RNA sequence: UUUUGGCAUAGUUGC
């Protein structure tokens, strides 16, 4: 332990452990364990001083790195074999400390309790408020949100993208956020959310937003598509080219205008166009020429946002399309907070009709009452007003899961300075009629994500299209079209119901009617 | 001597119904005076209130026999 | 091989003659709407200009109908298709000719879905006879479905992203067999265990027990208003 | 990325304001002064100024092309 | 020549490795992106860490749907070598002997 | 071509050997916001294995304490099974015991 | 059976935002009136843009959107205008319109900022209301911004660009005694502005035989109008509507 | 001398502060890649 | 038609048969130029 | 891609009336009317003005979707007085309100500005 | 449509105010907390000392078990109805629990007082390293929060222990719903 | 003057 906590002939991820109930030393220098730092503690003290303290403080224009901190023997890598040979302590400010001792000897002491948390995990504020099911959820759905994933998005041309149009970092946040750079690349807006029951479109896990606020922007973000397509001289059979094609020289094309194309076979950027539009004219020799042209996903509408035009590995020339198109916040999108609250847009209303504090501040959201009792997202209630708290105070507020300076008395008491009731609660007015709500109503801003599922990118009908080549059935080709699973236990329902010309119906007249002649003696195909 | 039920059952309902109104949107003489209707369903569902519908129901007994019955004799509920 | 072409859910059998893909059928997310009754269902524009049913020609819907050919696709309602006793399909998007227009008794024009008509509501997984319930289309100008509050627990599903079924059905036979078999009030008391299979749902029932209440007194503009929505009121103030 | 033309719930203009909020700050206000300094007093405009990142300054770091 | 090898973005080896965030902004990458991935054909393909059991340690299990009440396992493996990893069980068998 | 193979498709092992060649490795990296992307890099993924269906771990496991993120992991018939890193795990990259 | 006589008491004016108090008046009118505040006092706002040419890092709809939440001098000039959709012109017209030039070539190193005061309107009676200035886009040497655009007369309703007022408070009741709300525990809540219960007590006592009435006003202007204008042009529009809907109403039972 | 327990809650943030400009997110990959 | 080269922006016609290169820095890689059609904006 | 043009949520397309009658038959002197493209605007302040009416027996209104426009106005009064002289009642009496609000407020702006 | 026009007039909501209850509900909260950790403490020396005597068909493991299993549950369900006592009538957590609309009342001892005792298999955290739950506590630990039991509410805030093997406990819910995608309906897909 | 069009294993994601 001397020589790796000197780094003299031990480098600092080799484990040490001694089983002393078999007498045994094990000692690991392979790859693919996994430890962490720990503070050590000898004598019920910890081996960090104040001065260690000062040389971290003067980073920059000093030369002192972590590195000294694993050079001087004062943190030291501890993985998880070796930690069942450690009595480990969570905080030093009370456990260390002498008092009717739990235990008196600790080896270790955690920099940190909130470093258990993941990447993706440690963006929820008050995590210990929430019941973590919530946490895996919101874990899942982070990842799902709308953001500026990265800075140079613009040169990249990527296959999917999503970019919010104002990304806001939260006015309630963990630390760790600092070193996550999701404060310099923030994903979601703080937007004031009246807890609440109204018209009816709230329920069940949906929201009710601000048609004004969207008016404003809010929450509009732009989805970048990205098309590819290179040329090629296979053999001499034929030969794939970028042109755009007429019905004069191409024996073979598809309905649709080739007007928006140039010479080229390709598209200008800054034109407006629908999803059965061409946006390469290409076309390939018959051995006159047939198009092979490419359309877009007929279920949508955009503008071309940047074409370039390069070599590919061969050398052949190939042209990328990135295609912008705005998506504005409409009904049914699905907007979620830190604390797994998802939720689908139920309507949009104009800010006269919402409801409204004294101060005519209107709620952004609204979200039925009913998603918390069960689900148990306090911390979404803290969240909220802390969010307040800071908001009114002007200074970016603390959301550290095990801070145990902060709590909801602290908070309720720094709200009450500001002239607020102290719970959040406010008297809310009825935008239809004016006259204040009887029961008052818990309100404040809190941070919500846009997730990437909007009802567009998932809508779809089936009119007689283009059914399968092997079964006649409808399939799954060029767009979400081809019909929908009529599956077994749909069947079975039916069968329940007694709906049996229903069921012929969806069975055989509406997904492949077909006749046979057959013999009357032999059941052989006349 | 029917033994069966002297009830309409709810599937001999929508099948002697939606039969029906195929009948009229295909130019059928109706049974009953309208009044003013358009819809073949709702003509078919006065028909089956007044009784007038000149289907007859052919309930196949679960030992090869039938047994035949007139609209208007089954109870309508 | 042979063998591997039948076995499994994907083989012939089990994926394609017990379950398929159909036409005439849409799928999207849905969203609350305490306005409708249990019975309707309010659908996009897109789908119900799309998705159609097919109206035989009689001397009653031939102005109807006729007008609604010569609206053709573009505009909403319209249709695709008249289909005559021959069997020719004349499109009605690429043939603006009177010739091939004229209509007679007989004939079969694909007409969009309006609404009134019926509609299998449905949802993956079906668990019982309420998981699959006929509605009645209502045109809304937005793009998701919408559900009343209360169709929601026999359907199991929430608002909170999850998406559900719509098939059309196409002739008058089962049109009328969806109204008189599969109907949501038709289904309201579930087989399985005799009682209601939907009641009164989170923000109605909270606000039911709170109005319910002894102690709640109400206005005359108040009660006036609120004897607004009361569709079936005999249209008689009660004594206070 | 760049500040909002308005504040999204009452709609007050705070795009004549990030740039004199970045310039109060560097006059060594606290950020709530600042804040009551541009007639920013209900928090809806606060939130504003107090949350946005202007990542327009990282993105103009590449080629004008 | 003997072939090309896919190199870790902002690896010792890549070209991105060690520069200033102005010199990634000339080179139109962002100063924020991390790294530590491959980019085969244009895409961004990433690798995730395989959890495997560990090698050269003793392990005494139960397998109870054995003729054996336990058994005692090892799977050695060379360093760097005979990626074939040779797993030996020695098993005490149950007392249900013929 | 072999190196870009076994990263083009994320196939495992050799390209003729796929019967039975593990598989799931490299994978598209998910680029829909910087946490995506970081979450997806730091990802980890235990196999079924026959060692799956002989110990339960889908459950939380004491020893993840400050190493894997109590509350992260894809939810659906892979629970528990793909987990992501704790902030401050750092996995050792191996050495000689020379 | 007639509607009451309000009484007015303007408590304070100034250029941004007024606050006044309505008294003898019945709630609906009060809740219409910020509803008209809101929704149907029309303005100016730039809403058609045609994008000549852009090299910004931010693509077009970005820039038309911004430049539509931009507020405009409109205090006479909406008067004697006319909604585009209802004048006779082939596009537009001074008549129901009003055009706006932009145009900015950053050619030096510096940073470059786009703001309103760039904007260059045809008529003087119609500017950018700042005209420090609300910034529009930065630009950096070698990018160009030029572009044309046209404002119109719209109001709220139909986009909140056309939205004058930022944010009307509203206010009746301030005592609760009419109990229209109901505290758990009163003695926890702030008391407002106009409130006269000393800091001894946190309700008045319930009056039965009350109505609402005292109804308290906090207009703010977005700057676009002023707010006295704001109120006198809501009021107008209010009664012209009342009054087109009884010249239908008249036309429908002469019928 | 040594820290305080009101100084420790930003003390600690400071050592974790540090790690991560040291060492980053991404060092499992870098580090395996570069052995 | 015009194209840009995606280093030094030389603007530069290429024709239709010949692989693509700046033509005063080498680099392959080229962008179309901005469409000169009428494009308008509500600002909505 | 289904989102109403907003501009039509108070412009009376074509073959569109304002306002229409209908009266009901449950209750004699009950009449219903329909007014298209509005809101709760003019339906609240209808209703409470109708209210202040005592020969007004009942007077409510309802919108019967919030996504459509239509407003629905049950009027009732009593069997010597004509729901539709209720009606125009009502709304000469608020415009008198409102062209008295107008004045009273210019005299204010006028004396606020001296003052 | 008439319950949701008049829910417009009267109104509806869930607050932090709501999750508070008096000084000495916490104050007797807390009593009961520490009597419960005492008495454990008193099973557990017992225990040590060989003064438990194990109940018939039951090894000693299982008597000291149950004992405290049991002493665990009736100080939660105590704990839980002093909360319920404590709440007011215009609490909305009262208001959607006693309508039924949604949670219950377990919800509310939850949020308001006790989390509770978190379980995997139906046992208390099992020791994953040798002897012990966490290496936070010491080798042969039985106590509640060594075992894994909150003693925190939501509101209070759960402590690293406590979140983590609450964390544990969640996963076994998440791990019943994956199987039940898996295997249900196969039952009824062979039944129909 | 009428449009078509692939099968596959693997991966991720959503109730
Ligand atoms: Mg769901
Ligand atoms: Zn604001
Ligand atoms: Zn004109
Ligand atoms: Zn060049």
């Amino acid at each position: 332990r001397k020589l790796r906590r000197q780094m003299d002939i031990i480098v600092s991820e080799v484990s040490m452990i001694r089983d002393i109930r078999e007498r045994e030393i094990r000692i690991y220098t392979d790859a693919g364990r996994i430890c962490r730092p720990l503070l050590i503690v000898e004598k019920q003290k910890l081996l960090l001083k104040k001065r260690h303290i000062d040389q971290l403080k003067e980073r920059e224009y000093n030369n002192y790195s972590w590195q000294d901190l694993v050079a001087s023997g004062v943190v030291e890598y501890i993985d998880t074999l070796e930690e069942e040979t450690v009595m480990l302590a969570m905080t030093p400010d009370d456990l260390q400390e002498k008092e009717v001792a739990y235990c008196s000897t600790y080896t270790h002491c955690e920099i940190h309790p909130s470093m258990i948390l993941g990447v993706c995990a440690s963006i929820i504020p008050f995590p210990d408020h929430n019941q973590s099911p919530r946490n895996t959820y919101q874990s899942a759905m982070g990842k799902q949100a709308m953001g500026v994933y990265i800075t140079n998005f613009h040169v990249r041309m990527d296959t999917l993208a999503h970019v919010l149009y104002y990304p806001q970092k939260p006015l309630v946040t963990t630390r760790s956020m600092e070193y996550l750079r999701f404060r310099e690349l923030p994903a979601g807006i703080n937007s004031i959310v009246a807890i609440a029951s109204y018209t009816g479109y709230n329920q069940e896990d949906s929201v009710i937003m601000n048609r004004s606020a969207v008016d404003r922007g809010f929450f509009r973000s732009v989805f970048y598509r990205s098309y590819k397509e290179q040329e090629s001289k296979k053999g001499f059979d034929q030969e794939e080219v970028f042109e755009k094609p007429t019905r004069e020289t191409c024996q073979g094309m598809r309905h649709a205008i080739y007007d928006k194309l140039d010479d080229d076979g390709l598209i200008a950027p800054g034109v407006r166009v629908s999803g059965d539009d061409v946006i390469i004219g290409k076309t390939v020799t018959l051995p006159t020429k047939r198009d092979c042209s490419t359309f877009l996903r007929t279920s949508e509408t955009g503008i071309v946002d940047q074409v370039m035009v390069t070599l590919n590995q061969e050398g052949y020339k190939f042209c990328k399309i990135r295609v912008r198109s705005v998506r504005i916040p409409q009904i049914g999108d699905k907007f979620a907070s830190r604390h797994g609250q998802k939720g689908t847009c139920g309507i949009q209303y104009r800010q006269e009709d919402m409801p409204f504090t004294c101060e005519g501040i209107t709620p952004d959201i609204i979200i039925n009452p009913h998603a918390i009792p069960s689900r148990m997202t306090i911390g979404h209630l803290i969240e909220c007003l802390q969010g307040k708290v800071s908001a009114n105070k002007g200074e970016i507020g603390d959301a550290t899961p095990f801070n145990d300076a902060v709590n909801v008395q602290k908070i309720s008491n720094l709200l009450s300075d500001y002239g607020y009731h102290l719970r959040g609660n406010e008297v809310l007015y009825n935008g239809f009629t004016g006259r204040k709500i009887t029961s008052q109503i818990f309100i404040g801003p809190t941070y919500y994500q846009r997730l990437k599922h909007m009802v567009d990118d998932k809508i779809h009908s089936r009119a007689r299209g283009p059914i399968q080549i092997l079964n006649r059935q409808p399939m799954e080709g060029r767009s979400r079209d081809g019909g929908l699973r009529f599956g077994e236990m749909e069947r079975d329902c039916q069968i329940a119901h007694g709906a049996a010309q229903f069921l012929r119906e969806r069975l055989f007249e509406a997904s492949d009617p077909y006749q046979v002649h057959v013999c009357n003696l032999c059941g052989i195909m006349a | 001597k029917r033994i069966t039920t002297p009830y309409m059952t709810k599937y001999e309902r929508a099948r002697v119904l939606g039969t029906r109104a195929l009948q009229i949107a295909m130019c059928a003489p109706v049974m009953v005076e309208l009044e003013g209707e358009t819809d073949p369903l709702l003509i078919a569902m006065k028909e089956l209130k007044a009784r007038k519908i000149p289907i007859i129901i052919r309930r196949y007994l679960p030992d090869g026999s039938y047994e035949d019955w007139g609209v208007d004799e089954l109870i309508i509920s | 091989s042979l063998k591997q072409r039948l076995k499994g859910k994907e083989g012939r059998v089990r994926g394609n003659l017990m379950g398929k893909r159909v036409d005439f059928s849409a799928r999207t997310v849905i969203t609350p709407d305490p306005n409708l009754s249990i019975d309707q269902v309010g659908v996009p524009r897109s789908i119900a200009a799309n998705m159609t049913f097919a109206e035989i020609v009689t001397p009653f819907n031939i102005d109807r109908l006729q007008e609604l050919v010569r609206r053709g696709n573009s505009q909403y309602p319209g249709a695709k298709y008249i289909i005559r006793d021959n069997g020719d399909r004349i499109d009605l998007r690429f043939h603006p000719k009177p010739s091939d227009l004229h209509l007679q008794t007989g004939y079969k024009v694909e007409r969009h879905m309006c609404d009134g008509d019926i509609v299998i509501f449905n949802r993956q997984p079906t668990l019982h006879k309420m998981s699959m319930m006929g509605h009645r289309v209502r045109i809304l100008p937005w793009s998701t479905f919408r559900l009343n509050l209360s169709v929601t627990t026999p359907y199991n599903a929430d608002f909170d992203g999850d998406e559900m079924n719509l098939h059309l059905p196409q002739s008058l036979e089962t049109r009328a067999e969806i109204q008189e078999l599969a109907m949501v009030p038709r289904m309201i008391v579930t087989p399985q265990s005799n009682r209601p299979v939907m009641g009164i749902v989170q923000d109605t029932l909270t606000a039911v027990r709170k109005f319910t209440k002894r102690d709640v007194f109400l206005e005359r503009g108040e009660v006036m208003n609120l004897l607004m929505f009361l569709s079936t009121w005999d249209g008689k103030v009660p004594q206070p | 990325m760049i500040i909002p033309v308005r504040c999204f719930t009452c709609g007050k203009i705070v795009g004549n304001k990030w740039e004199a909020y970045l310039g109060l700050l560097q006059a060594e206000y606290t950020e709530g002064d600042a804040l009551d300094a541009l007639g920013l007093k209900r928090y809806c405009c606060r939130r504003m100024l107090l949350a946005h990142v202007d990542l327009i300054e990282k993105l103009l770091n590449y080629a004008p092309l | 020549f003997i072939g090309k090898i896919p190199i870790m973005l902002r690896s010792t080896y890549c070209l991105l490795n060690g520069l200033t965030d102005r010199d990634l902004c000339e080179l139109n990458e962002c100063p924020l992106d991390p790294g530590g991935y491959f980019i085969i054909n244009g895409s961004e393909k990433v690798l995730i860490a395989q959890e495997k059991m560990a090698t050269n340690t003793v392990y005494v299990f139960a397998k109870k749907d054995s003729k054996y009440a336990y058994t005692g396992e090892c799977r050695s493996c060379l360093e760097n070598s005979s990626r074939p990893t040779s797993t030996i069980w020695v098993s005490m068998l149950a007392r249900g002997g013929q | 071509d072999g190196l870009k193979y076994s990263l083009a498709t994320g196939n495992w092992g050799d390209q003729k050997k796929a019967h039975q060649a593990r598989a799931g490795v490299s994978q598209v990296l998910n680029r829909l916001t910087f946490a995506s992307t970081l979450s997806h890099l730091r990802r980890l993924n235990s196999p079924i294995g026959r060692d799956g269906k002989l110990a339960k771990p889908r459950q939380l496991h004491n020893t993840l304490w400050g190493m894997v993120c109590p509350a992260e992991t894809p939810e659906g018939h892979a629970v528990g099974l793909v987990k992501n890193l704790a902030l401050m795990a750092y996995i050792s990259v191996g050495s000689q015991p020379s | 059976p007639y509607a009451n006589q309000p009484t007015v008491r303007i408590t304070e004016l100034t250029d941004e935002n007024v606050k006044f108090i309505i008294e003898n008046t019945d709630l609906a009118v009060a809740n219409s009136i910020r509803r008209v505040f809101i929704a149907e006092v029309p303005i100016i706002a730039i809403d058609w843009v045609q994008i000549d040419a852009n090299s910004s890092v931010l693509h077009d709809e970005f820039i038309a959107h911004r430049l539509g939440l931009i507020p405009l001098t409109s205090d006479d000039i909406v008067d004697k205008l006319q909604y585009s959709r209802d004048c006779t012109c082939e596009e537009f017209c001074p008549e129901c319109s009003v055009e706006f030039t932009l145009d900015v070539r950053c050619n030096e190193d510096q940073t470059r900022h786009v703001t309103s005061r760039d904007l260059i309107s045809n008529s003087p009676r119609v500017i950018p209301v700042t005209s420090d200035d609300i910034l529009i886009v930065k630009l950096r040497k070698g990018q160009e911004l030029r572009l044309r655009a046209y404002a119109k007369k719209g109001f709220g309703k139909e986009h909140a660009k056309w939205n004058p007022t930022a944010g009307v408070a509203f206010e009746y009741d301030p005592d609760n005694a009419l109990r229209h709300t109901v505290y758990p525990k009163p003695e926890e809540w702030p008391k407002s502005e106009y409130s006269e219960l000393d800091e001894d007590e946190s309700q008045a006592p319930y009056d039965p035989n009350g109505k609402p009435e005292r109804f308290y006003y906090n207009v703010e202007s977005c700057g676009s109008l002023r707010p006295e204008t704001i109120v006198l042009s809501a009021l107008s529009g209010l009664k012209k509507k009342l009054s087109d809907l009884q010249t239908q109403l008249s036309h429908e039972i002469q019928s | 001398d040594e820290i305080t327990p009101d100084l420790w809650q930003e003390a600690c943030w400071i050592v974790i502060s540090s790690y991560f400009d040291e060492k980053g997110l991404v060092r499992q990959q870098l580090d395996s890649f570069d052995e | 038609m015009i194209y840009i080269c995606g280093e030094c922006h030389t603007e530069n016609e290429i024709k239709s048969r010949d692989p693509i290169r700046c033509r005063e820095c080498g680099y392959r890689i080229m962008y179309k130029k901005r469409t000169k059609r009428l494009v308008v904006f509500d600002a909505r | 891609m289904n989102a109403p043009p907003a501009f039509e949520s108070f412009l009376l397309f074509e073959g569109e009336k304002k306002i229409t009658i209908n009266k009901d038959t449950k209750v004699p002197n009950a009449c219903l009317f329909t007014i298209n493209k509005e809101d709760h605007t003019l339906g609240n302040i209808i209703k409470s003005q109708l209210l202040k009416d005592p020969q007004v027996l009942f007077a409510g209104y309802k919108v019967p979707h919030p996504l459509e426009h239509k407003i629905i106005i049950r009027v009732q009064t009593t069997p010597d007085y004509s729901p539709q002289e209720a009606f125009t009642n009502a709304i000469t009496d608020l415009i008198s309100e409102l062209s008295l609000l107008e004045e009273r407020f210019r005299v204010a702006i006028k004396d606020k500005q001296e003052g | 449509t008439v319950i949701n026009n008049w829910l417009l007039i009267e109104g509806h909501t869930i607050g932090i105010g709501d999750s508070i209850a008096d000084s000495k509900t916490y104050q007797d909260i807390q009593n009961t907390i520490k009597k419960a950790k005492q008495d454990v403490i008193e099973v557990i020396e017992k225990a040590h000392n060989n003064e438990l005597e194990p109940t018939p068909g039951n090894t000693l493991r299982q008597t000291f078990e149950n004992q405290v299993n049991r002493i665990l549950n009736d100080a939660r369900d105590k704990t839980g109805s002093s909360a319920q006592k404590s709440l007011s009538e215009y609490n909305n957590f009262k208001s959607m629990v006693v309508s039924g609309a949604k949670g219950s009342k377990i919800n509310i001892s939850q949020v308001i007082a006790v989390v509770g005792q978190q379980n995997v298999e139906g046992k208390r955290i099992p020791f994953g390293f040798k002897h012990r739950t966490l290496p936070h506590f010491i080798k042969d630990d039985y106590g509640p929060e060594s075992r894994g039991f909150v003693e925190n509410s939501y509101l209070a805030g759960l402590t690293p222990t406590e979140f983590f093997f609450h964390a544990m406990g969640g996963r076994e819910g998440l791990i019943d719903t994956a199987v039940k995608t898996a295997e249900t309906g196969y039952i009824q897909r062979r039944l129909i």
